[PDB]
RNA sequence: GUCAGGUAGAGAAUACCAAGGCGCUUGAGAGAACUCGGGUGAAGGAACUAGGCAAAAUGGUGCCGUGCACGCUGAUAUGUAGG
RNA sequence: CUGGAGAACUGAGGGGGGCUGCUCCUAGUACGAGAGGACCGGAGUGGACGCAUCACUGGUGUUCGGGUUGUCAUGCCAAUGGC
RNA sequence: ACGUUGAAGACGACGACGUUGAUAGGCCGGGUGUGUAAGCGCAGCGAUGCGUUGAGCUAACCGGUACUAAUGAACCGUGAGG
């Protein structure tokens, strides 16, 4: 009693983590932007250290070469002095379509 | 870390490496009114459970006629010694499937 | 299955004895009549009378 | 006291008995009733501690009036016209060395397996109510 | 009614793909007070019922038992009888 | 003997409860013309119902890990993932 | 109230903590489970096994750390009690 399927949710998660990091920001309803964050720090986590397993793992996270190539180069050394909290969450109002409550989740980085 | 604490001293420090698989003779204290006598035991650990104080073994042995299972509390006071006869080689963590093996030479 | 070797193979139990709605004894089977099943935390994973007295609590059974 | 856990312990024989192991740090009374003023004999005792900026001065008042370091909840027993008590009396653990049976809220009728006061600890046969964590009380078995 | 590719398979079953055709005309969070439907879950496997019904189990064929073989063969032969 | 809050107590009344059987000491005792042989109280050993209920004994666990059949994608083989 | 938690079993005003701040989502260490991964090398130049390596990985939990985010203004409730 607790003190989308389980396929259809691991193919979101997996897809949605893909473009946070490709774009470093993206705009989605805030339980998705926090149940995401279990699955994208892990991977920056990962990158930290650059081995060829870690590359292999990484890669069969995601299933994409882009955001492999993406990792382990700047967002590796980028939080390498970081120690967790790699992502932000803000709140930005309802999603007008169905009042749903939307939130701009975003790597902490674009200080330029 | 109050569990801990309390389990460190009960646990012995004594006890023999031995992996799923293996033979292993066992010896267990037996009372009979007023006696205490040495049993042993023979047989092939089938299964594992580490937790620490409450780890505990299963031994299968192949009796006369039938299979009799016995799971063992590696840290009570009623086994006395372990020693392991085989080193069995498989690669399995517990050998359930013996109910209905190479030697590793390591 | 029987444990002894009083000719009988395969025995079915009919009534658990020892107490209402229940090595205790129970009531087994053409041929009706009593038998017997044969604290640190382990565990020991794996007989007829005569419907008056043991004769295969148990000293003969043991000893045998 | 709290309960940690549980656990179980072997004896020099060989049998195990498991054992809940509860934790009871130094309990220190707050206040005394009387006849007098409240009609009935009975001692309010606290334990633990309270972040200073989370309790409220309305107990830390009671607090201060007797002399006591701001715990964590307040609860007090009915006295045995047998025993007297002071405000700010300290009470640990060792008092439960002389009974055998607890009762733990209720399950009653519990024994005793050990008792000291250098880790403010006691140990106790069986199952109690609740969680990890969670507050229990002590007392001796009344079904003597 | 006809035209219906490749692999696996005895087949026109089923699963997985290319080309082509699509996401079916309300959604985002939270978990079950068990109204409904599957897989799995100790066994004296009938302690239920008029009826072990509906499930489950089951099914096959590198076959000599009225139990055995089964996914891969350095090699026999870097393709054996032969159209 | 009605100012506005945060705690610890006194418990009328009401609801759920007054398990069962056997052995041993008491005791070759009481009753009875003998044998047979107590009852109660105390202690100990099972089963049934209910609360608590996991350190230890089992089962289950659609996320992690090991192994694998048919097919396909990620321009490839190996190494993976999805159905 | 809002936000981070809800093992009290979804009517939720409830246990605590909300920057003198480790409740939760991460980064480490230890234990358990899985029982010999990816890659490299020798022999057989195949199907396996051994060294590399009792190792790699491990969610809700245990032991630590705030360089992320619960921040700083309102609303409600009063001012001496027949």
């Amino acid at each position: 009693m607790r003190h989308r399927n389980s396929s259809h949710r691991q193919a979101m998660f997996r897809n949605m983590a893909g473009s946070l990091v490709r774009h470093e920001i993206i705009k989605t309803t805030l339980p998705k932007a926090k149940e995401l964050r279990r699955v994208v720090e892990p991977l920056i986590t990962l990158a930290k250290t650059d081995s060829v397993a870690n590359r292999r793992l990484a890669f069969a996270r995601t299933r994409d070469n882009e955001i492999v190539a993406k990792l382990f180069n700047e967002l590796g050394p980028r939080f390498a002095s970081r120690a967790g909290g790699y992502t932000r969450i803000l709140k930005c109002g309802f999603r007008a379509g169905d009042n749903a409550p939307m939130a701009y989740i975003e790597l902490v980085d674009r200080s330029e | 870390n109050i569990i801990k604490q309390l389990e460190q001293e009960q646990m012995k420090q004594d006890v023999p490496s031995f992996r799923p698989g293996d033979t292993v003779e066992v010896k267990v204290w037996v009372v009979e009114g007023s006696k205490k006598r040495l049993q042993a035991f023979e047989g092939v650990v089938i299964a594992i459970r580490n937790r620490g104080l409450h780890s505990a073994f299963t031994v299968r042995k192949i009796s006369n006629g039938e299979g009799v299972e016995r799971v063992f509390q590696t840290h009570s006071p009623v086994v006395d010694s372990i020693s392991v006869k085989r080193r069995g080689a498989v690669r399995k963590a517990k050998l359930y499937y013996l109910r209905e093996i190479k030697e590793r030479l390591n | 299955n029987v444990a002894d070797n009083s000719g009988a193979r395969r025995v079915m139990c009919i009534k658990v004895l020892g107490g209402s709605h229940r090595g205790d004894i129970i009531k087994i089977t053409g041929d009706v009549l009593k038998a017997v099943v044969v604290p640190d935390g382990s565990v020991i994973r794996f007989v007829l009378l005569n419907n008056n007295s043991e004769q295969p609590k148990f000293m003969k059974i043991i000893s045998l | 006291g709290k309960k940690v856990g549980m656990t179980r312990i072997f004896t020099e024989d060989g049998v195990s008995i498991p054992v809940t192991v509860i934790e009871v740090e130094a309990n220190r009374v707050t206040q005394v009733k009387d006849l007098a003023n409240d009609g009935y004999r009975a001692i309010q005792v606290t334990t633990g501690a309270k972040k200073a900026n989370r309790v409220t001065k309305p107990e830390a008042g009671h607090f201060a009036k007797a002399g006591v370091e701001a715990g964590r909840g307040l609860w007090e027993f009915r006295l045995a016209e047998g025993e007297e008590f002071t405000v700010g009396q300290s009470i640990s653990v060792e008092l439960f060395a002389d009974v055998k049976k607890v009762d733990v809220t209720t399950v009653q009728s519990l024994d005793v397996v050990r008792v000291d006061a250098e880790r403010n600890l006691l140990l106790v046969k069986g199952a109690v109510p609740g969680a990890t964590g969670s507050d229990l009380i002590v007392k001796p078995a009344v079904k003597a």
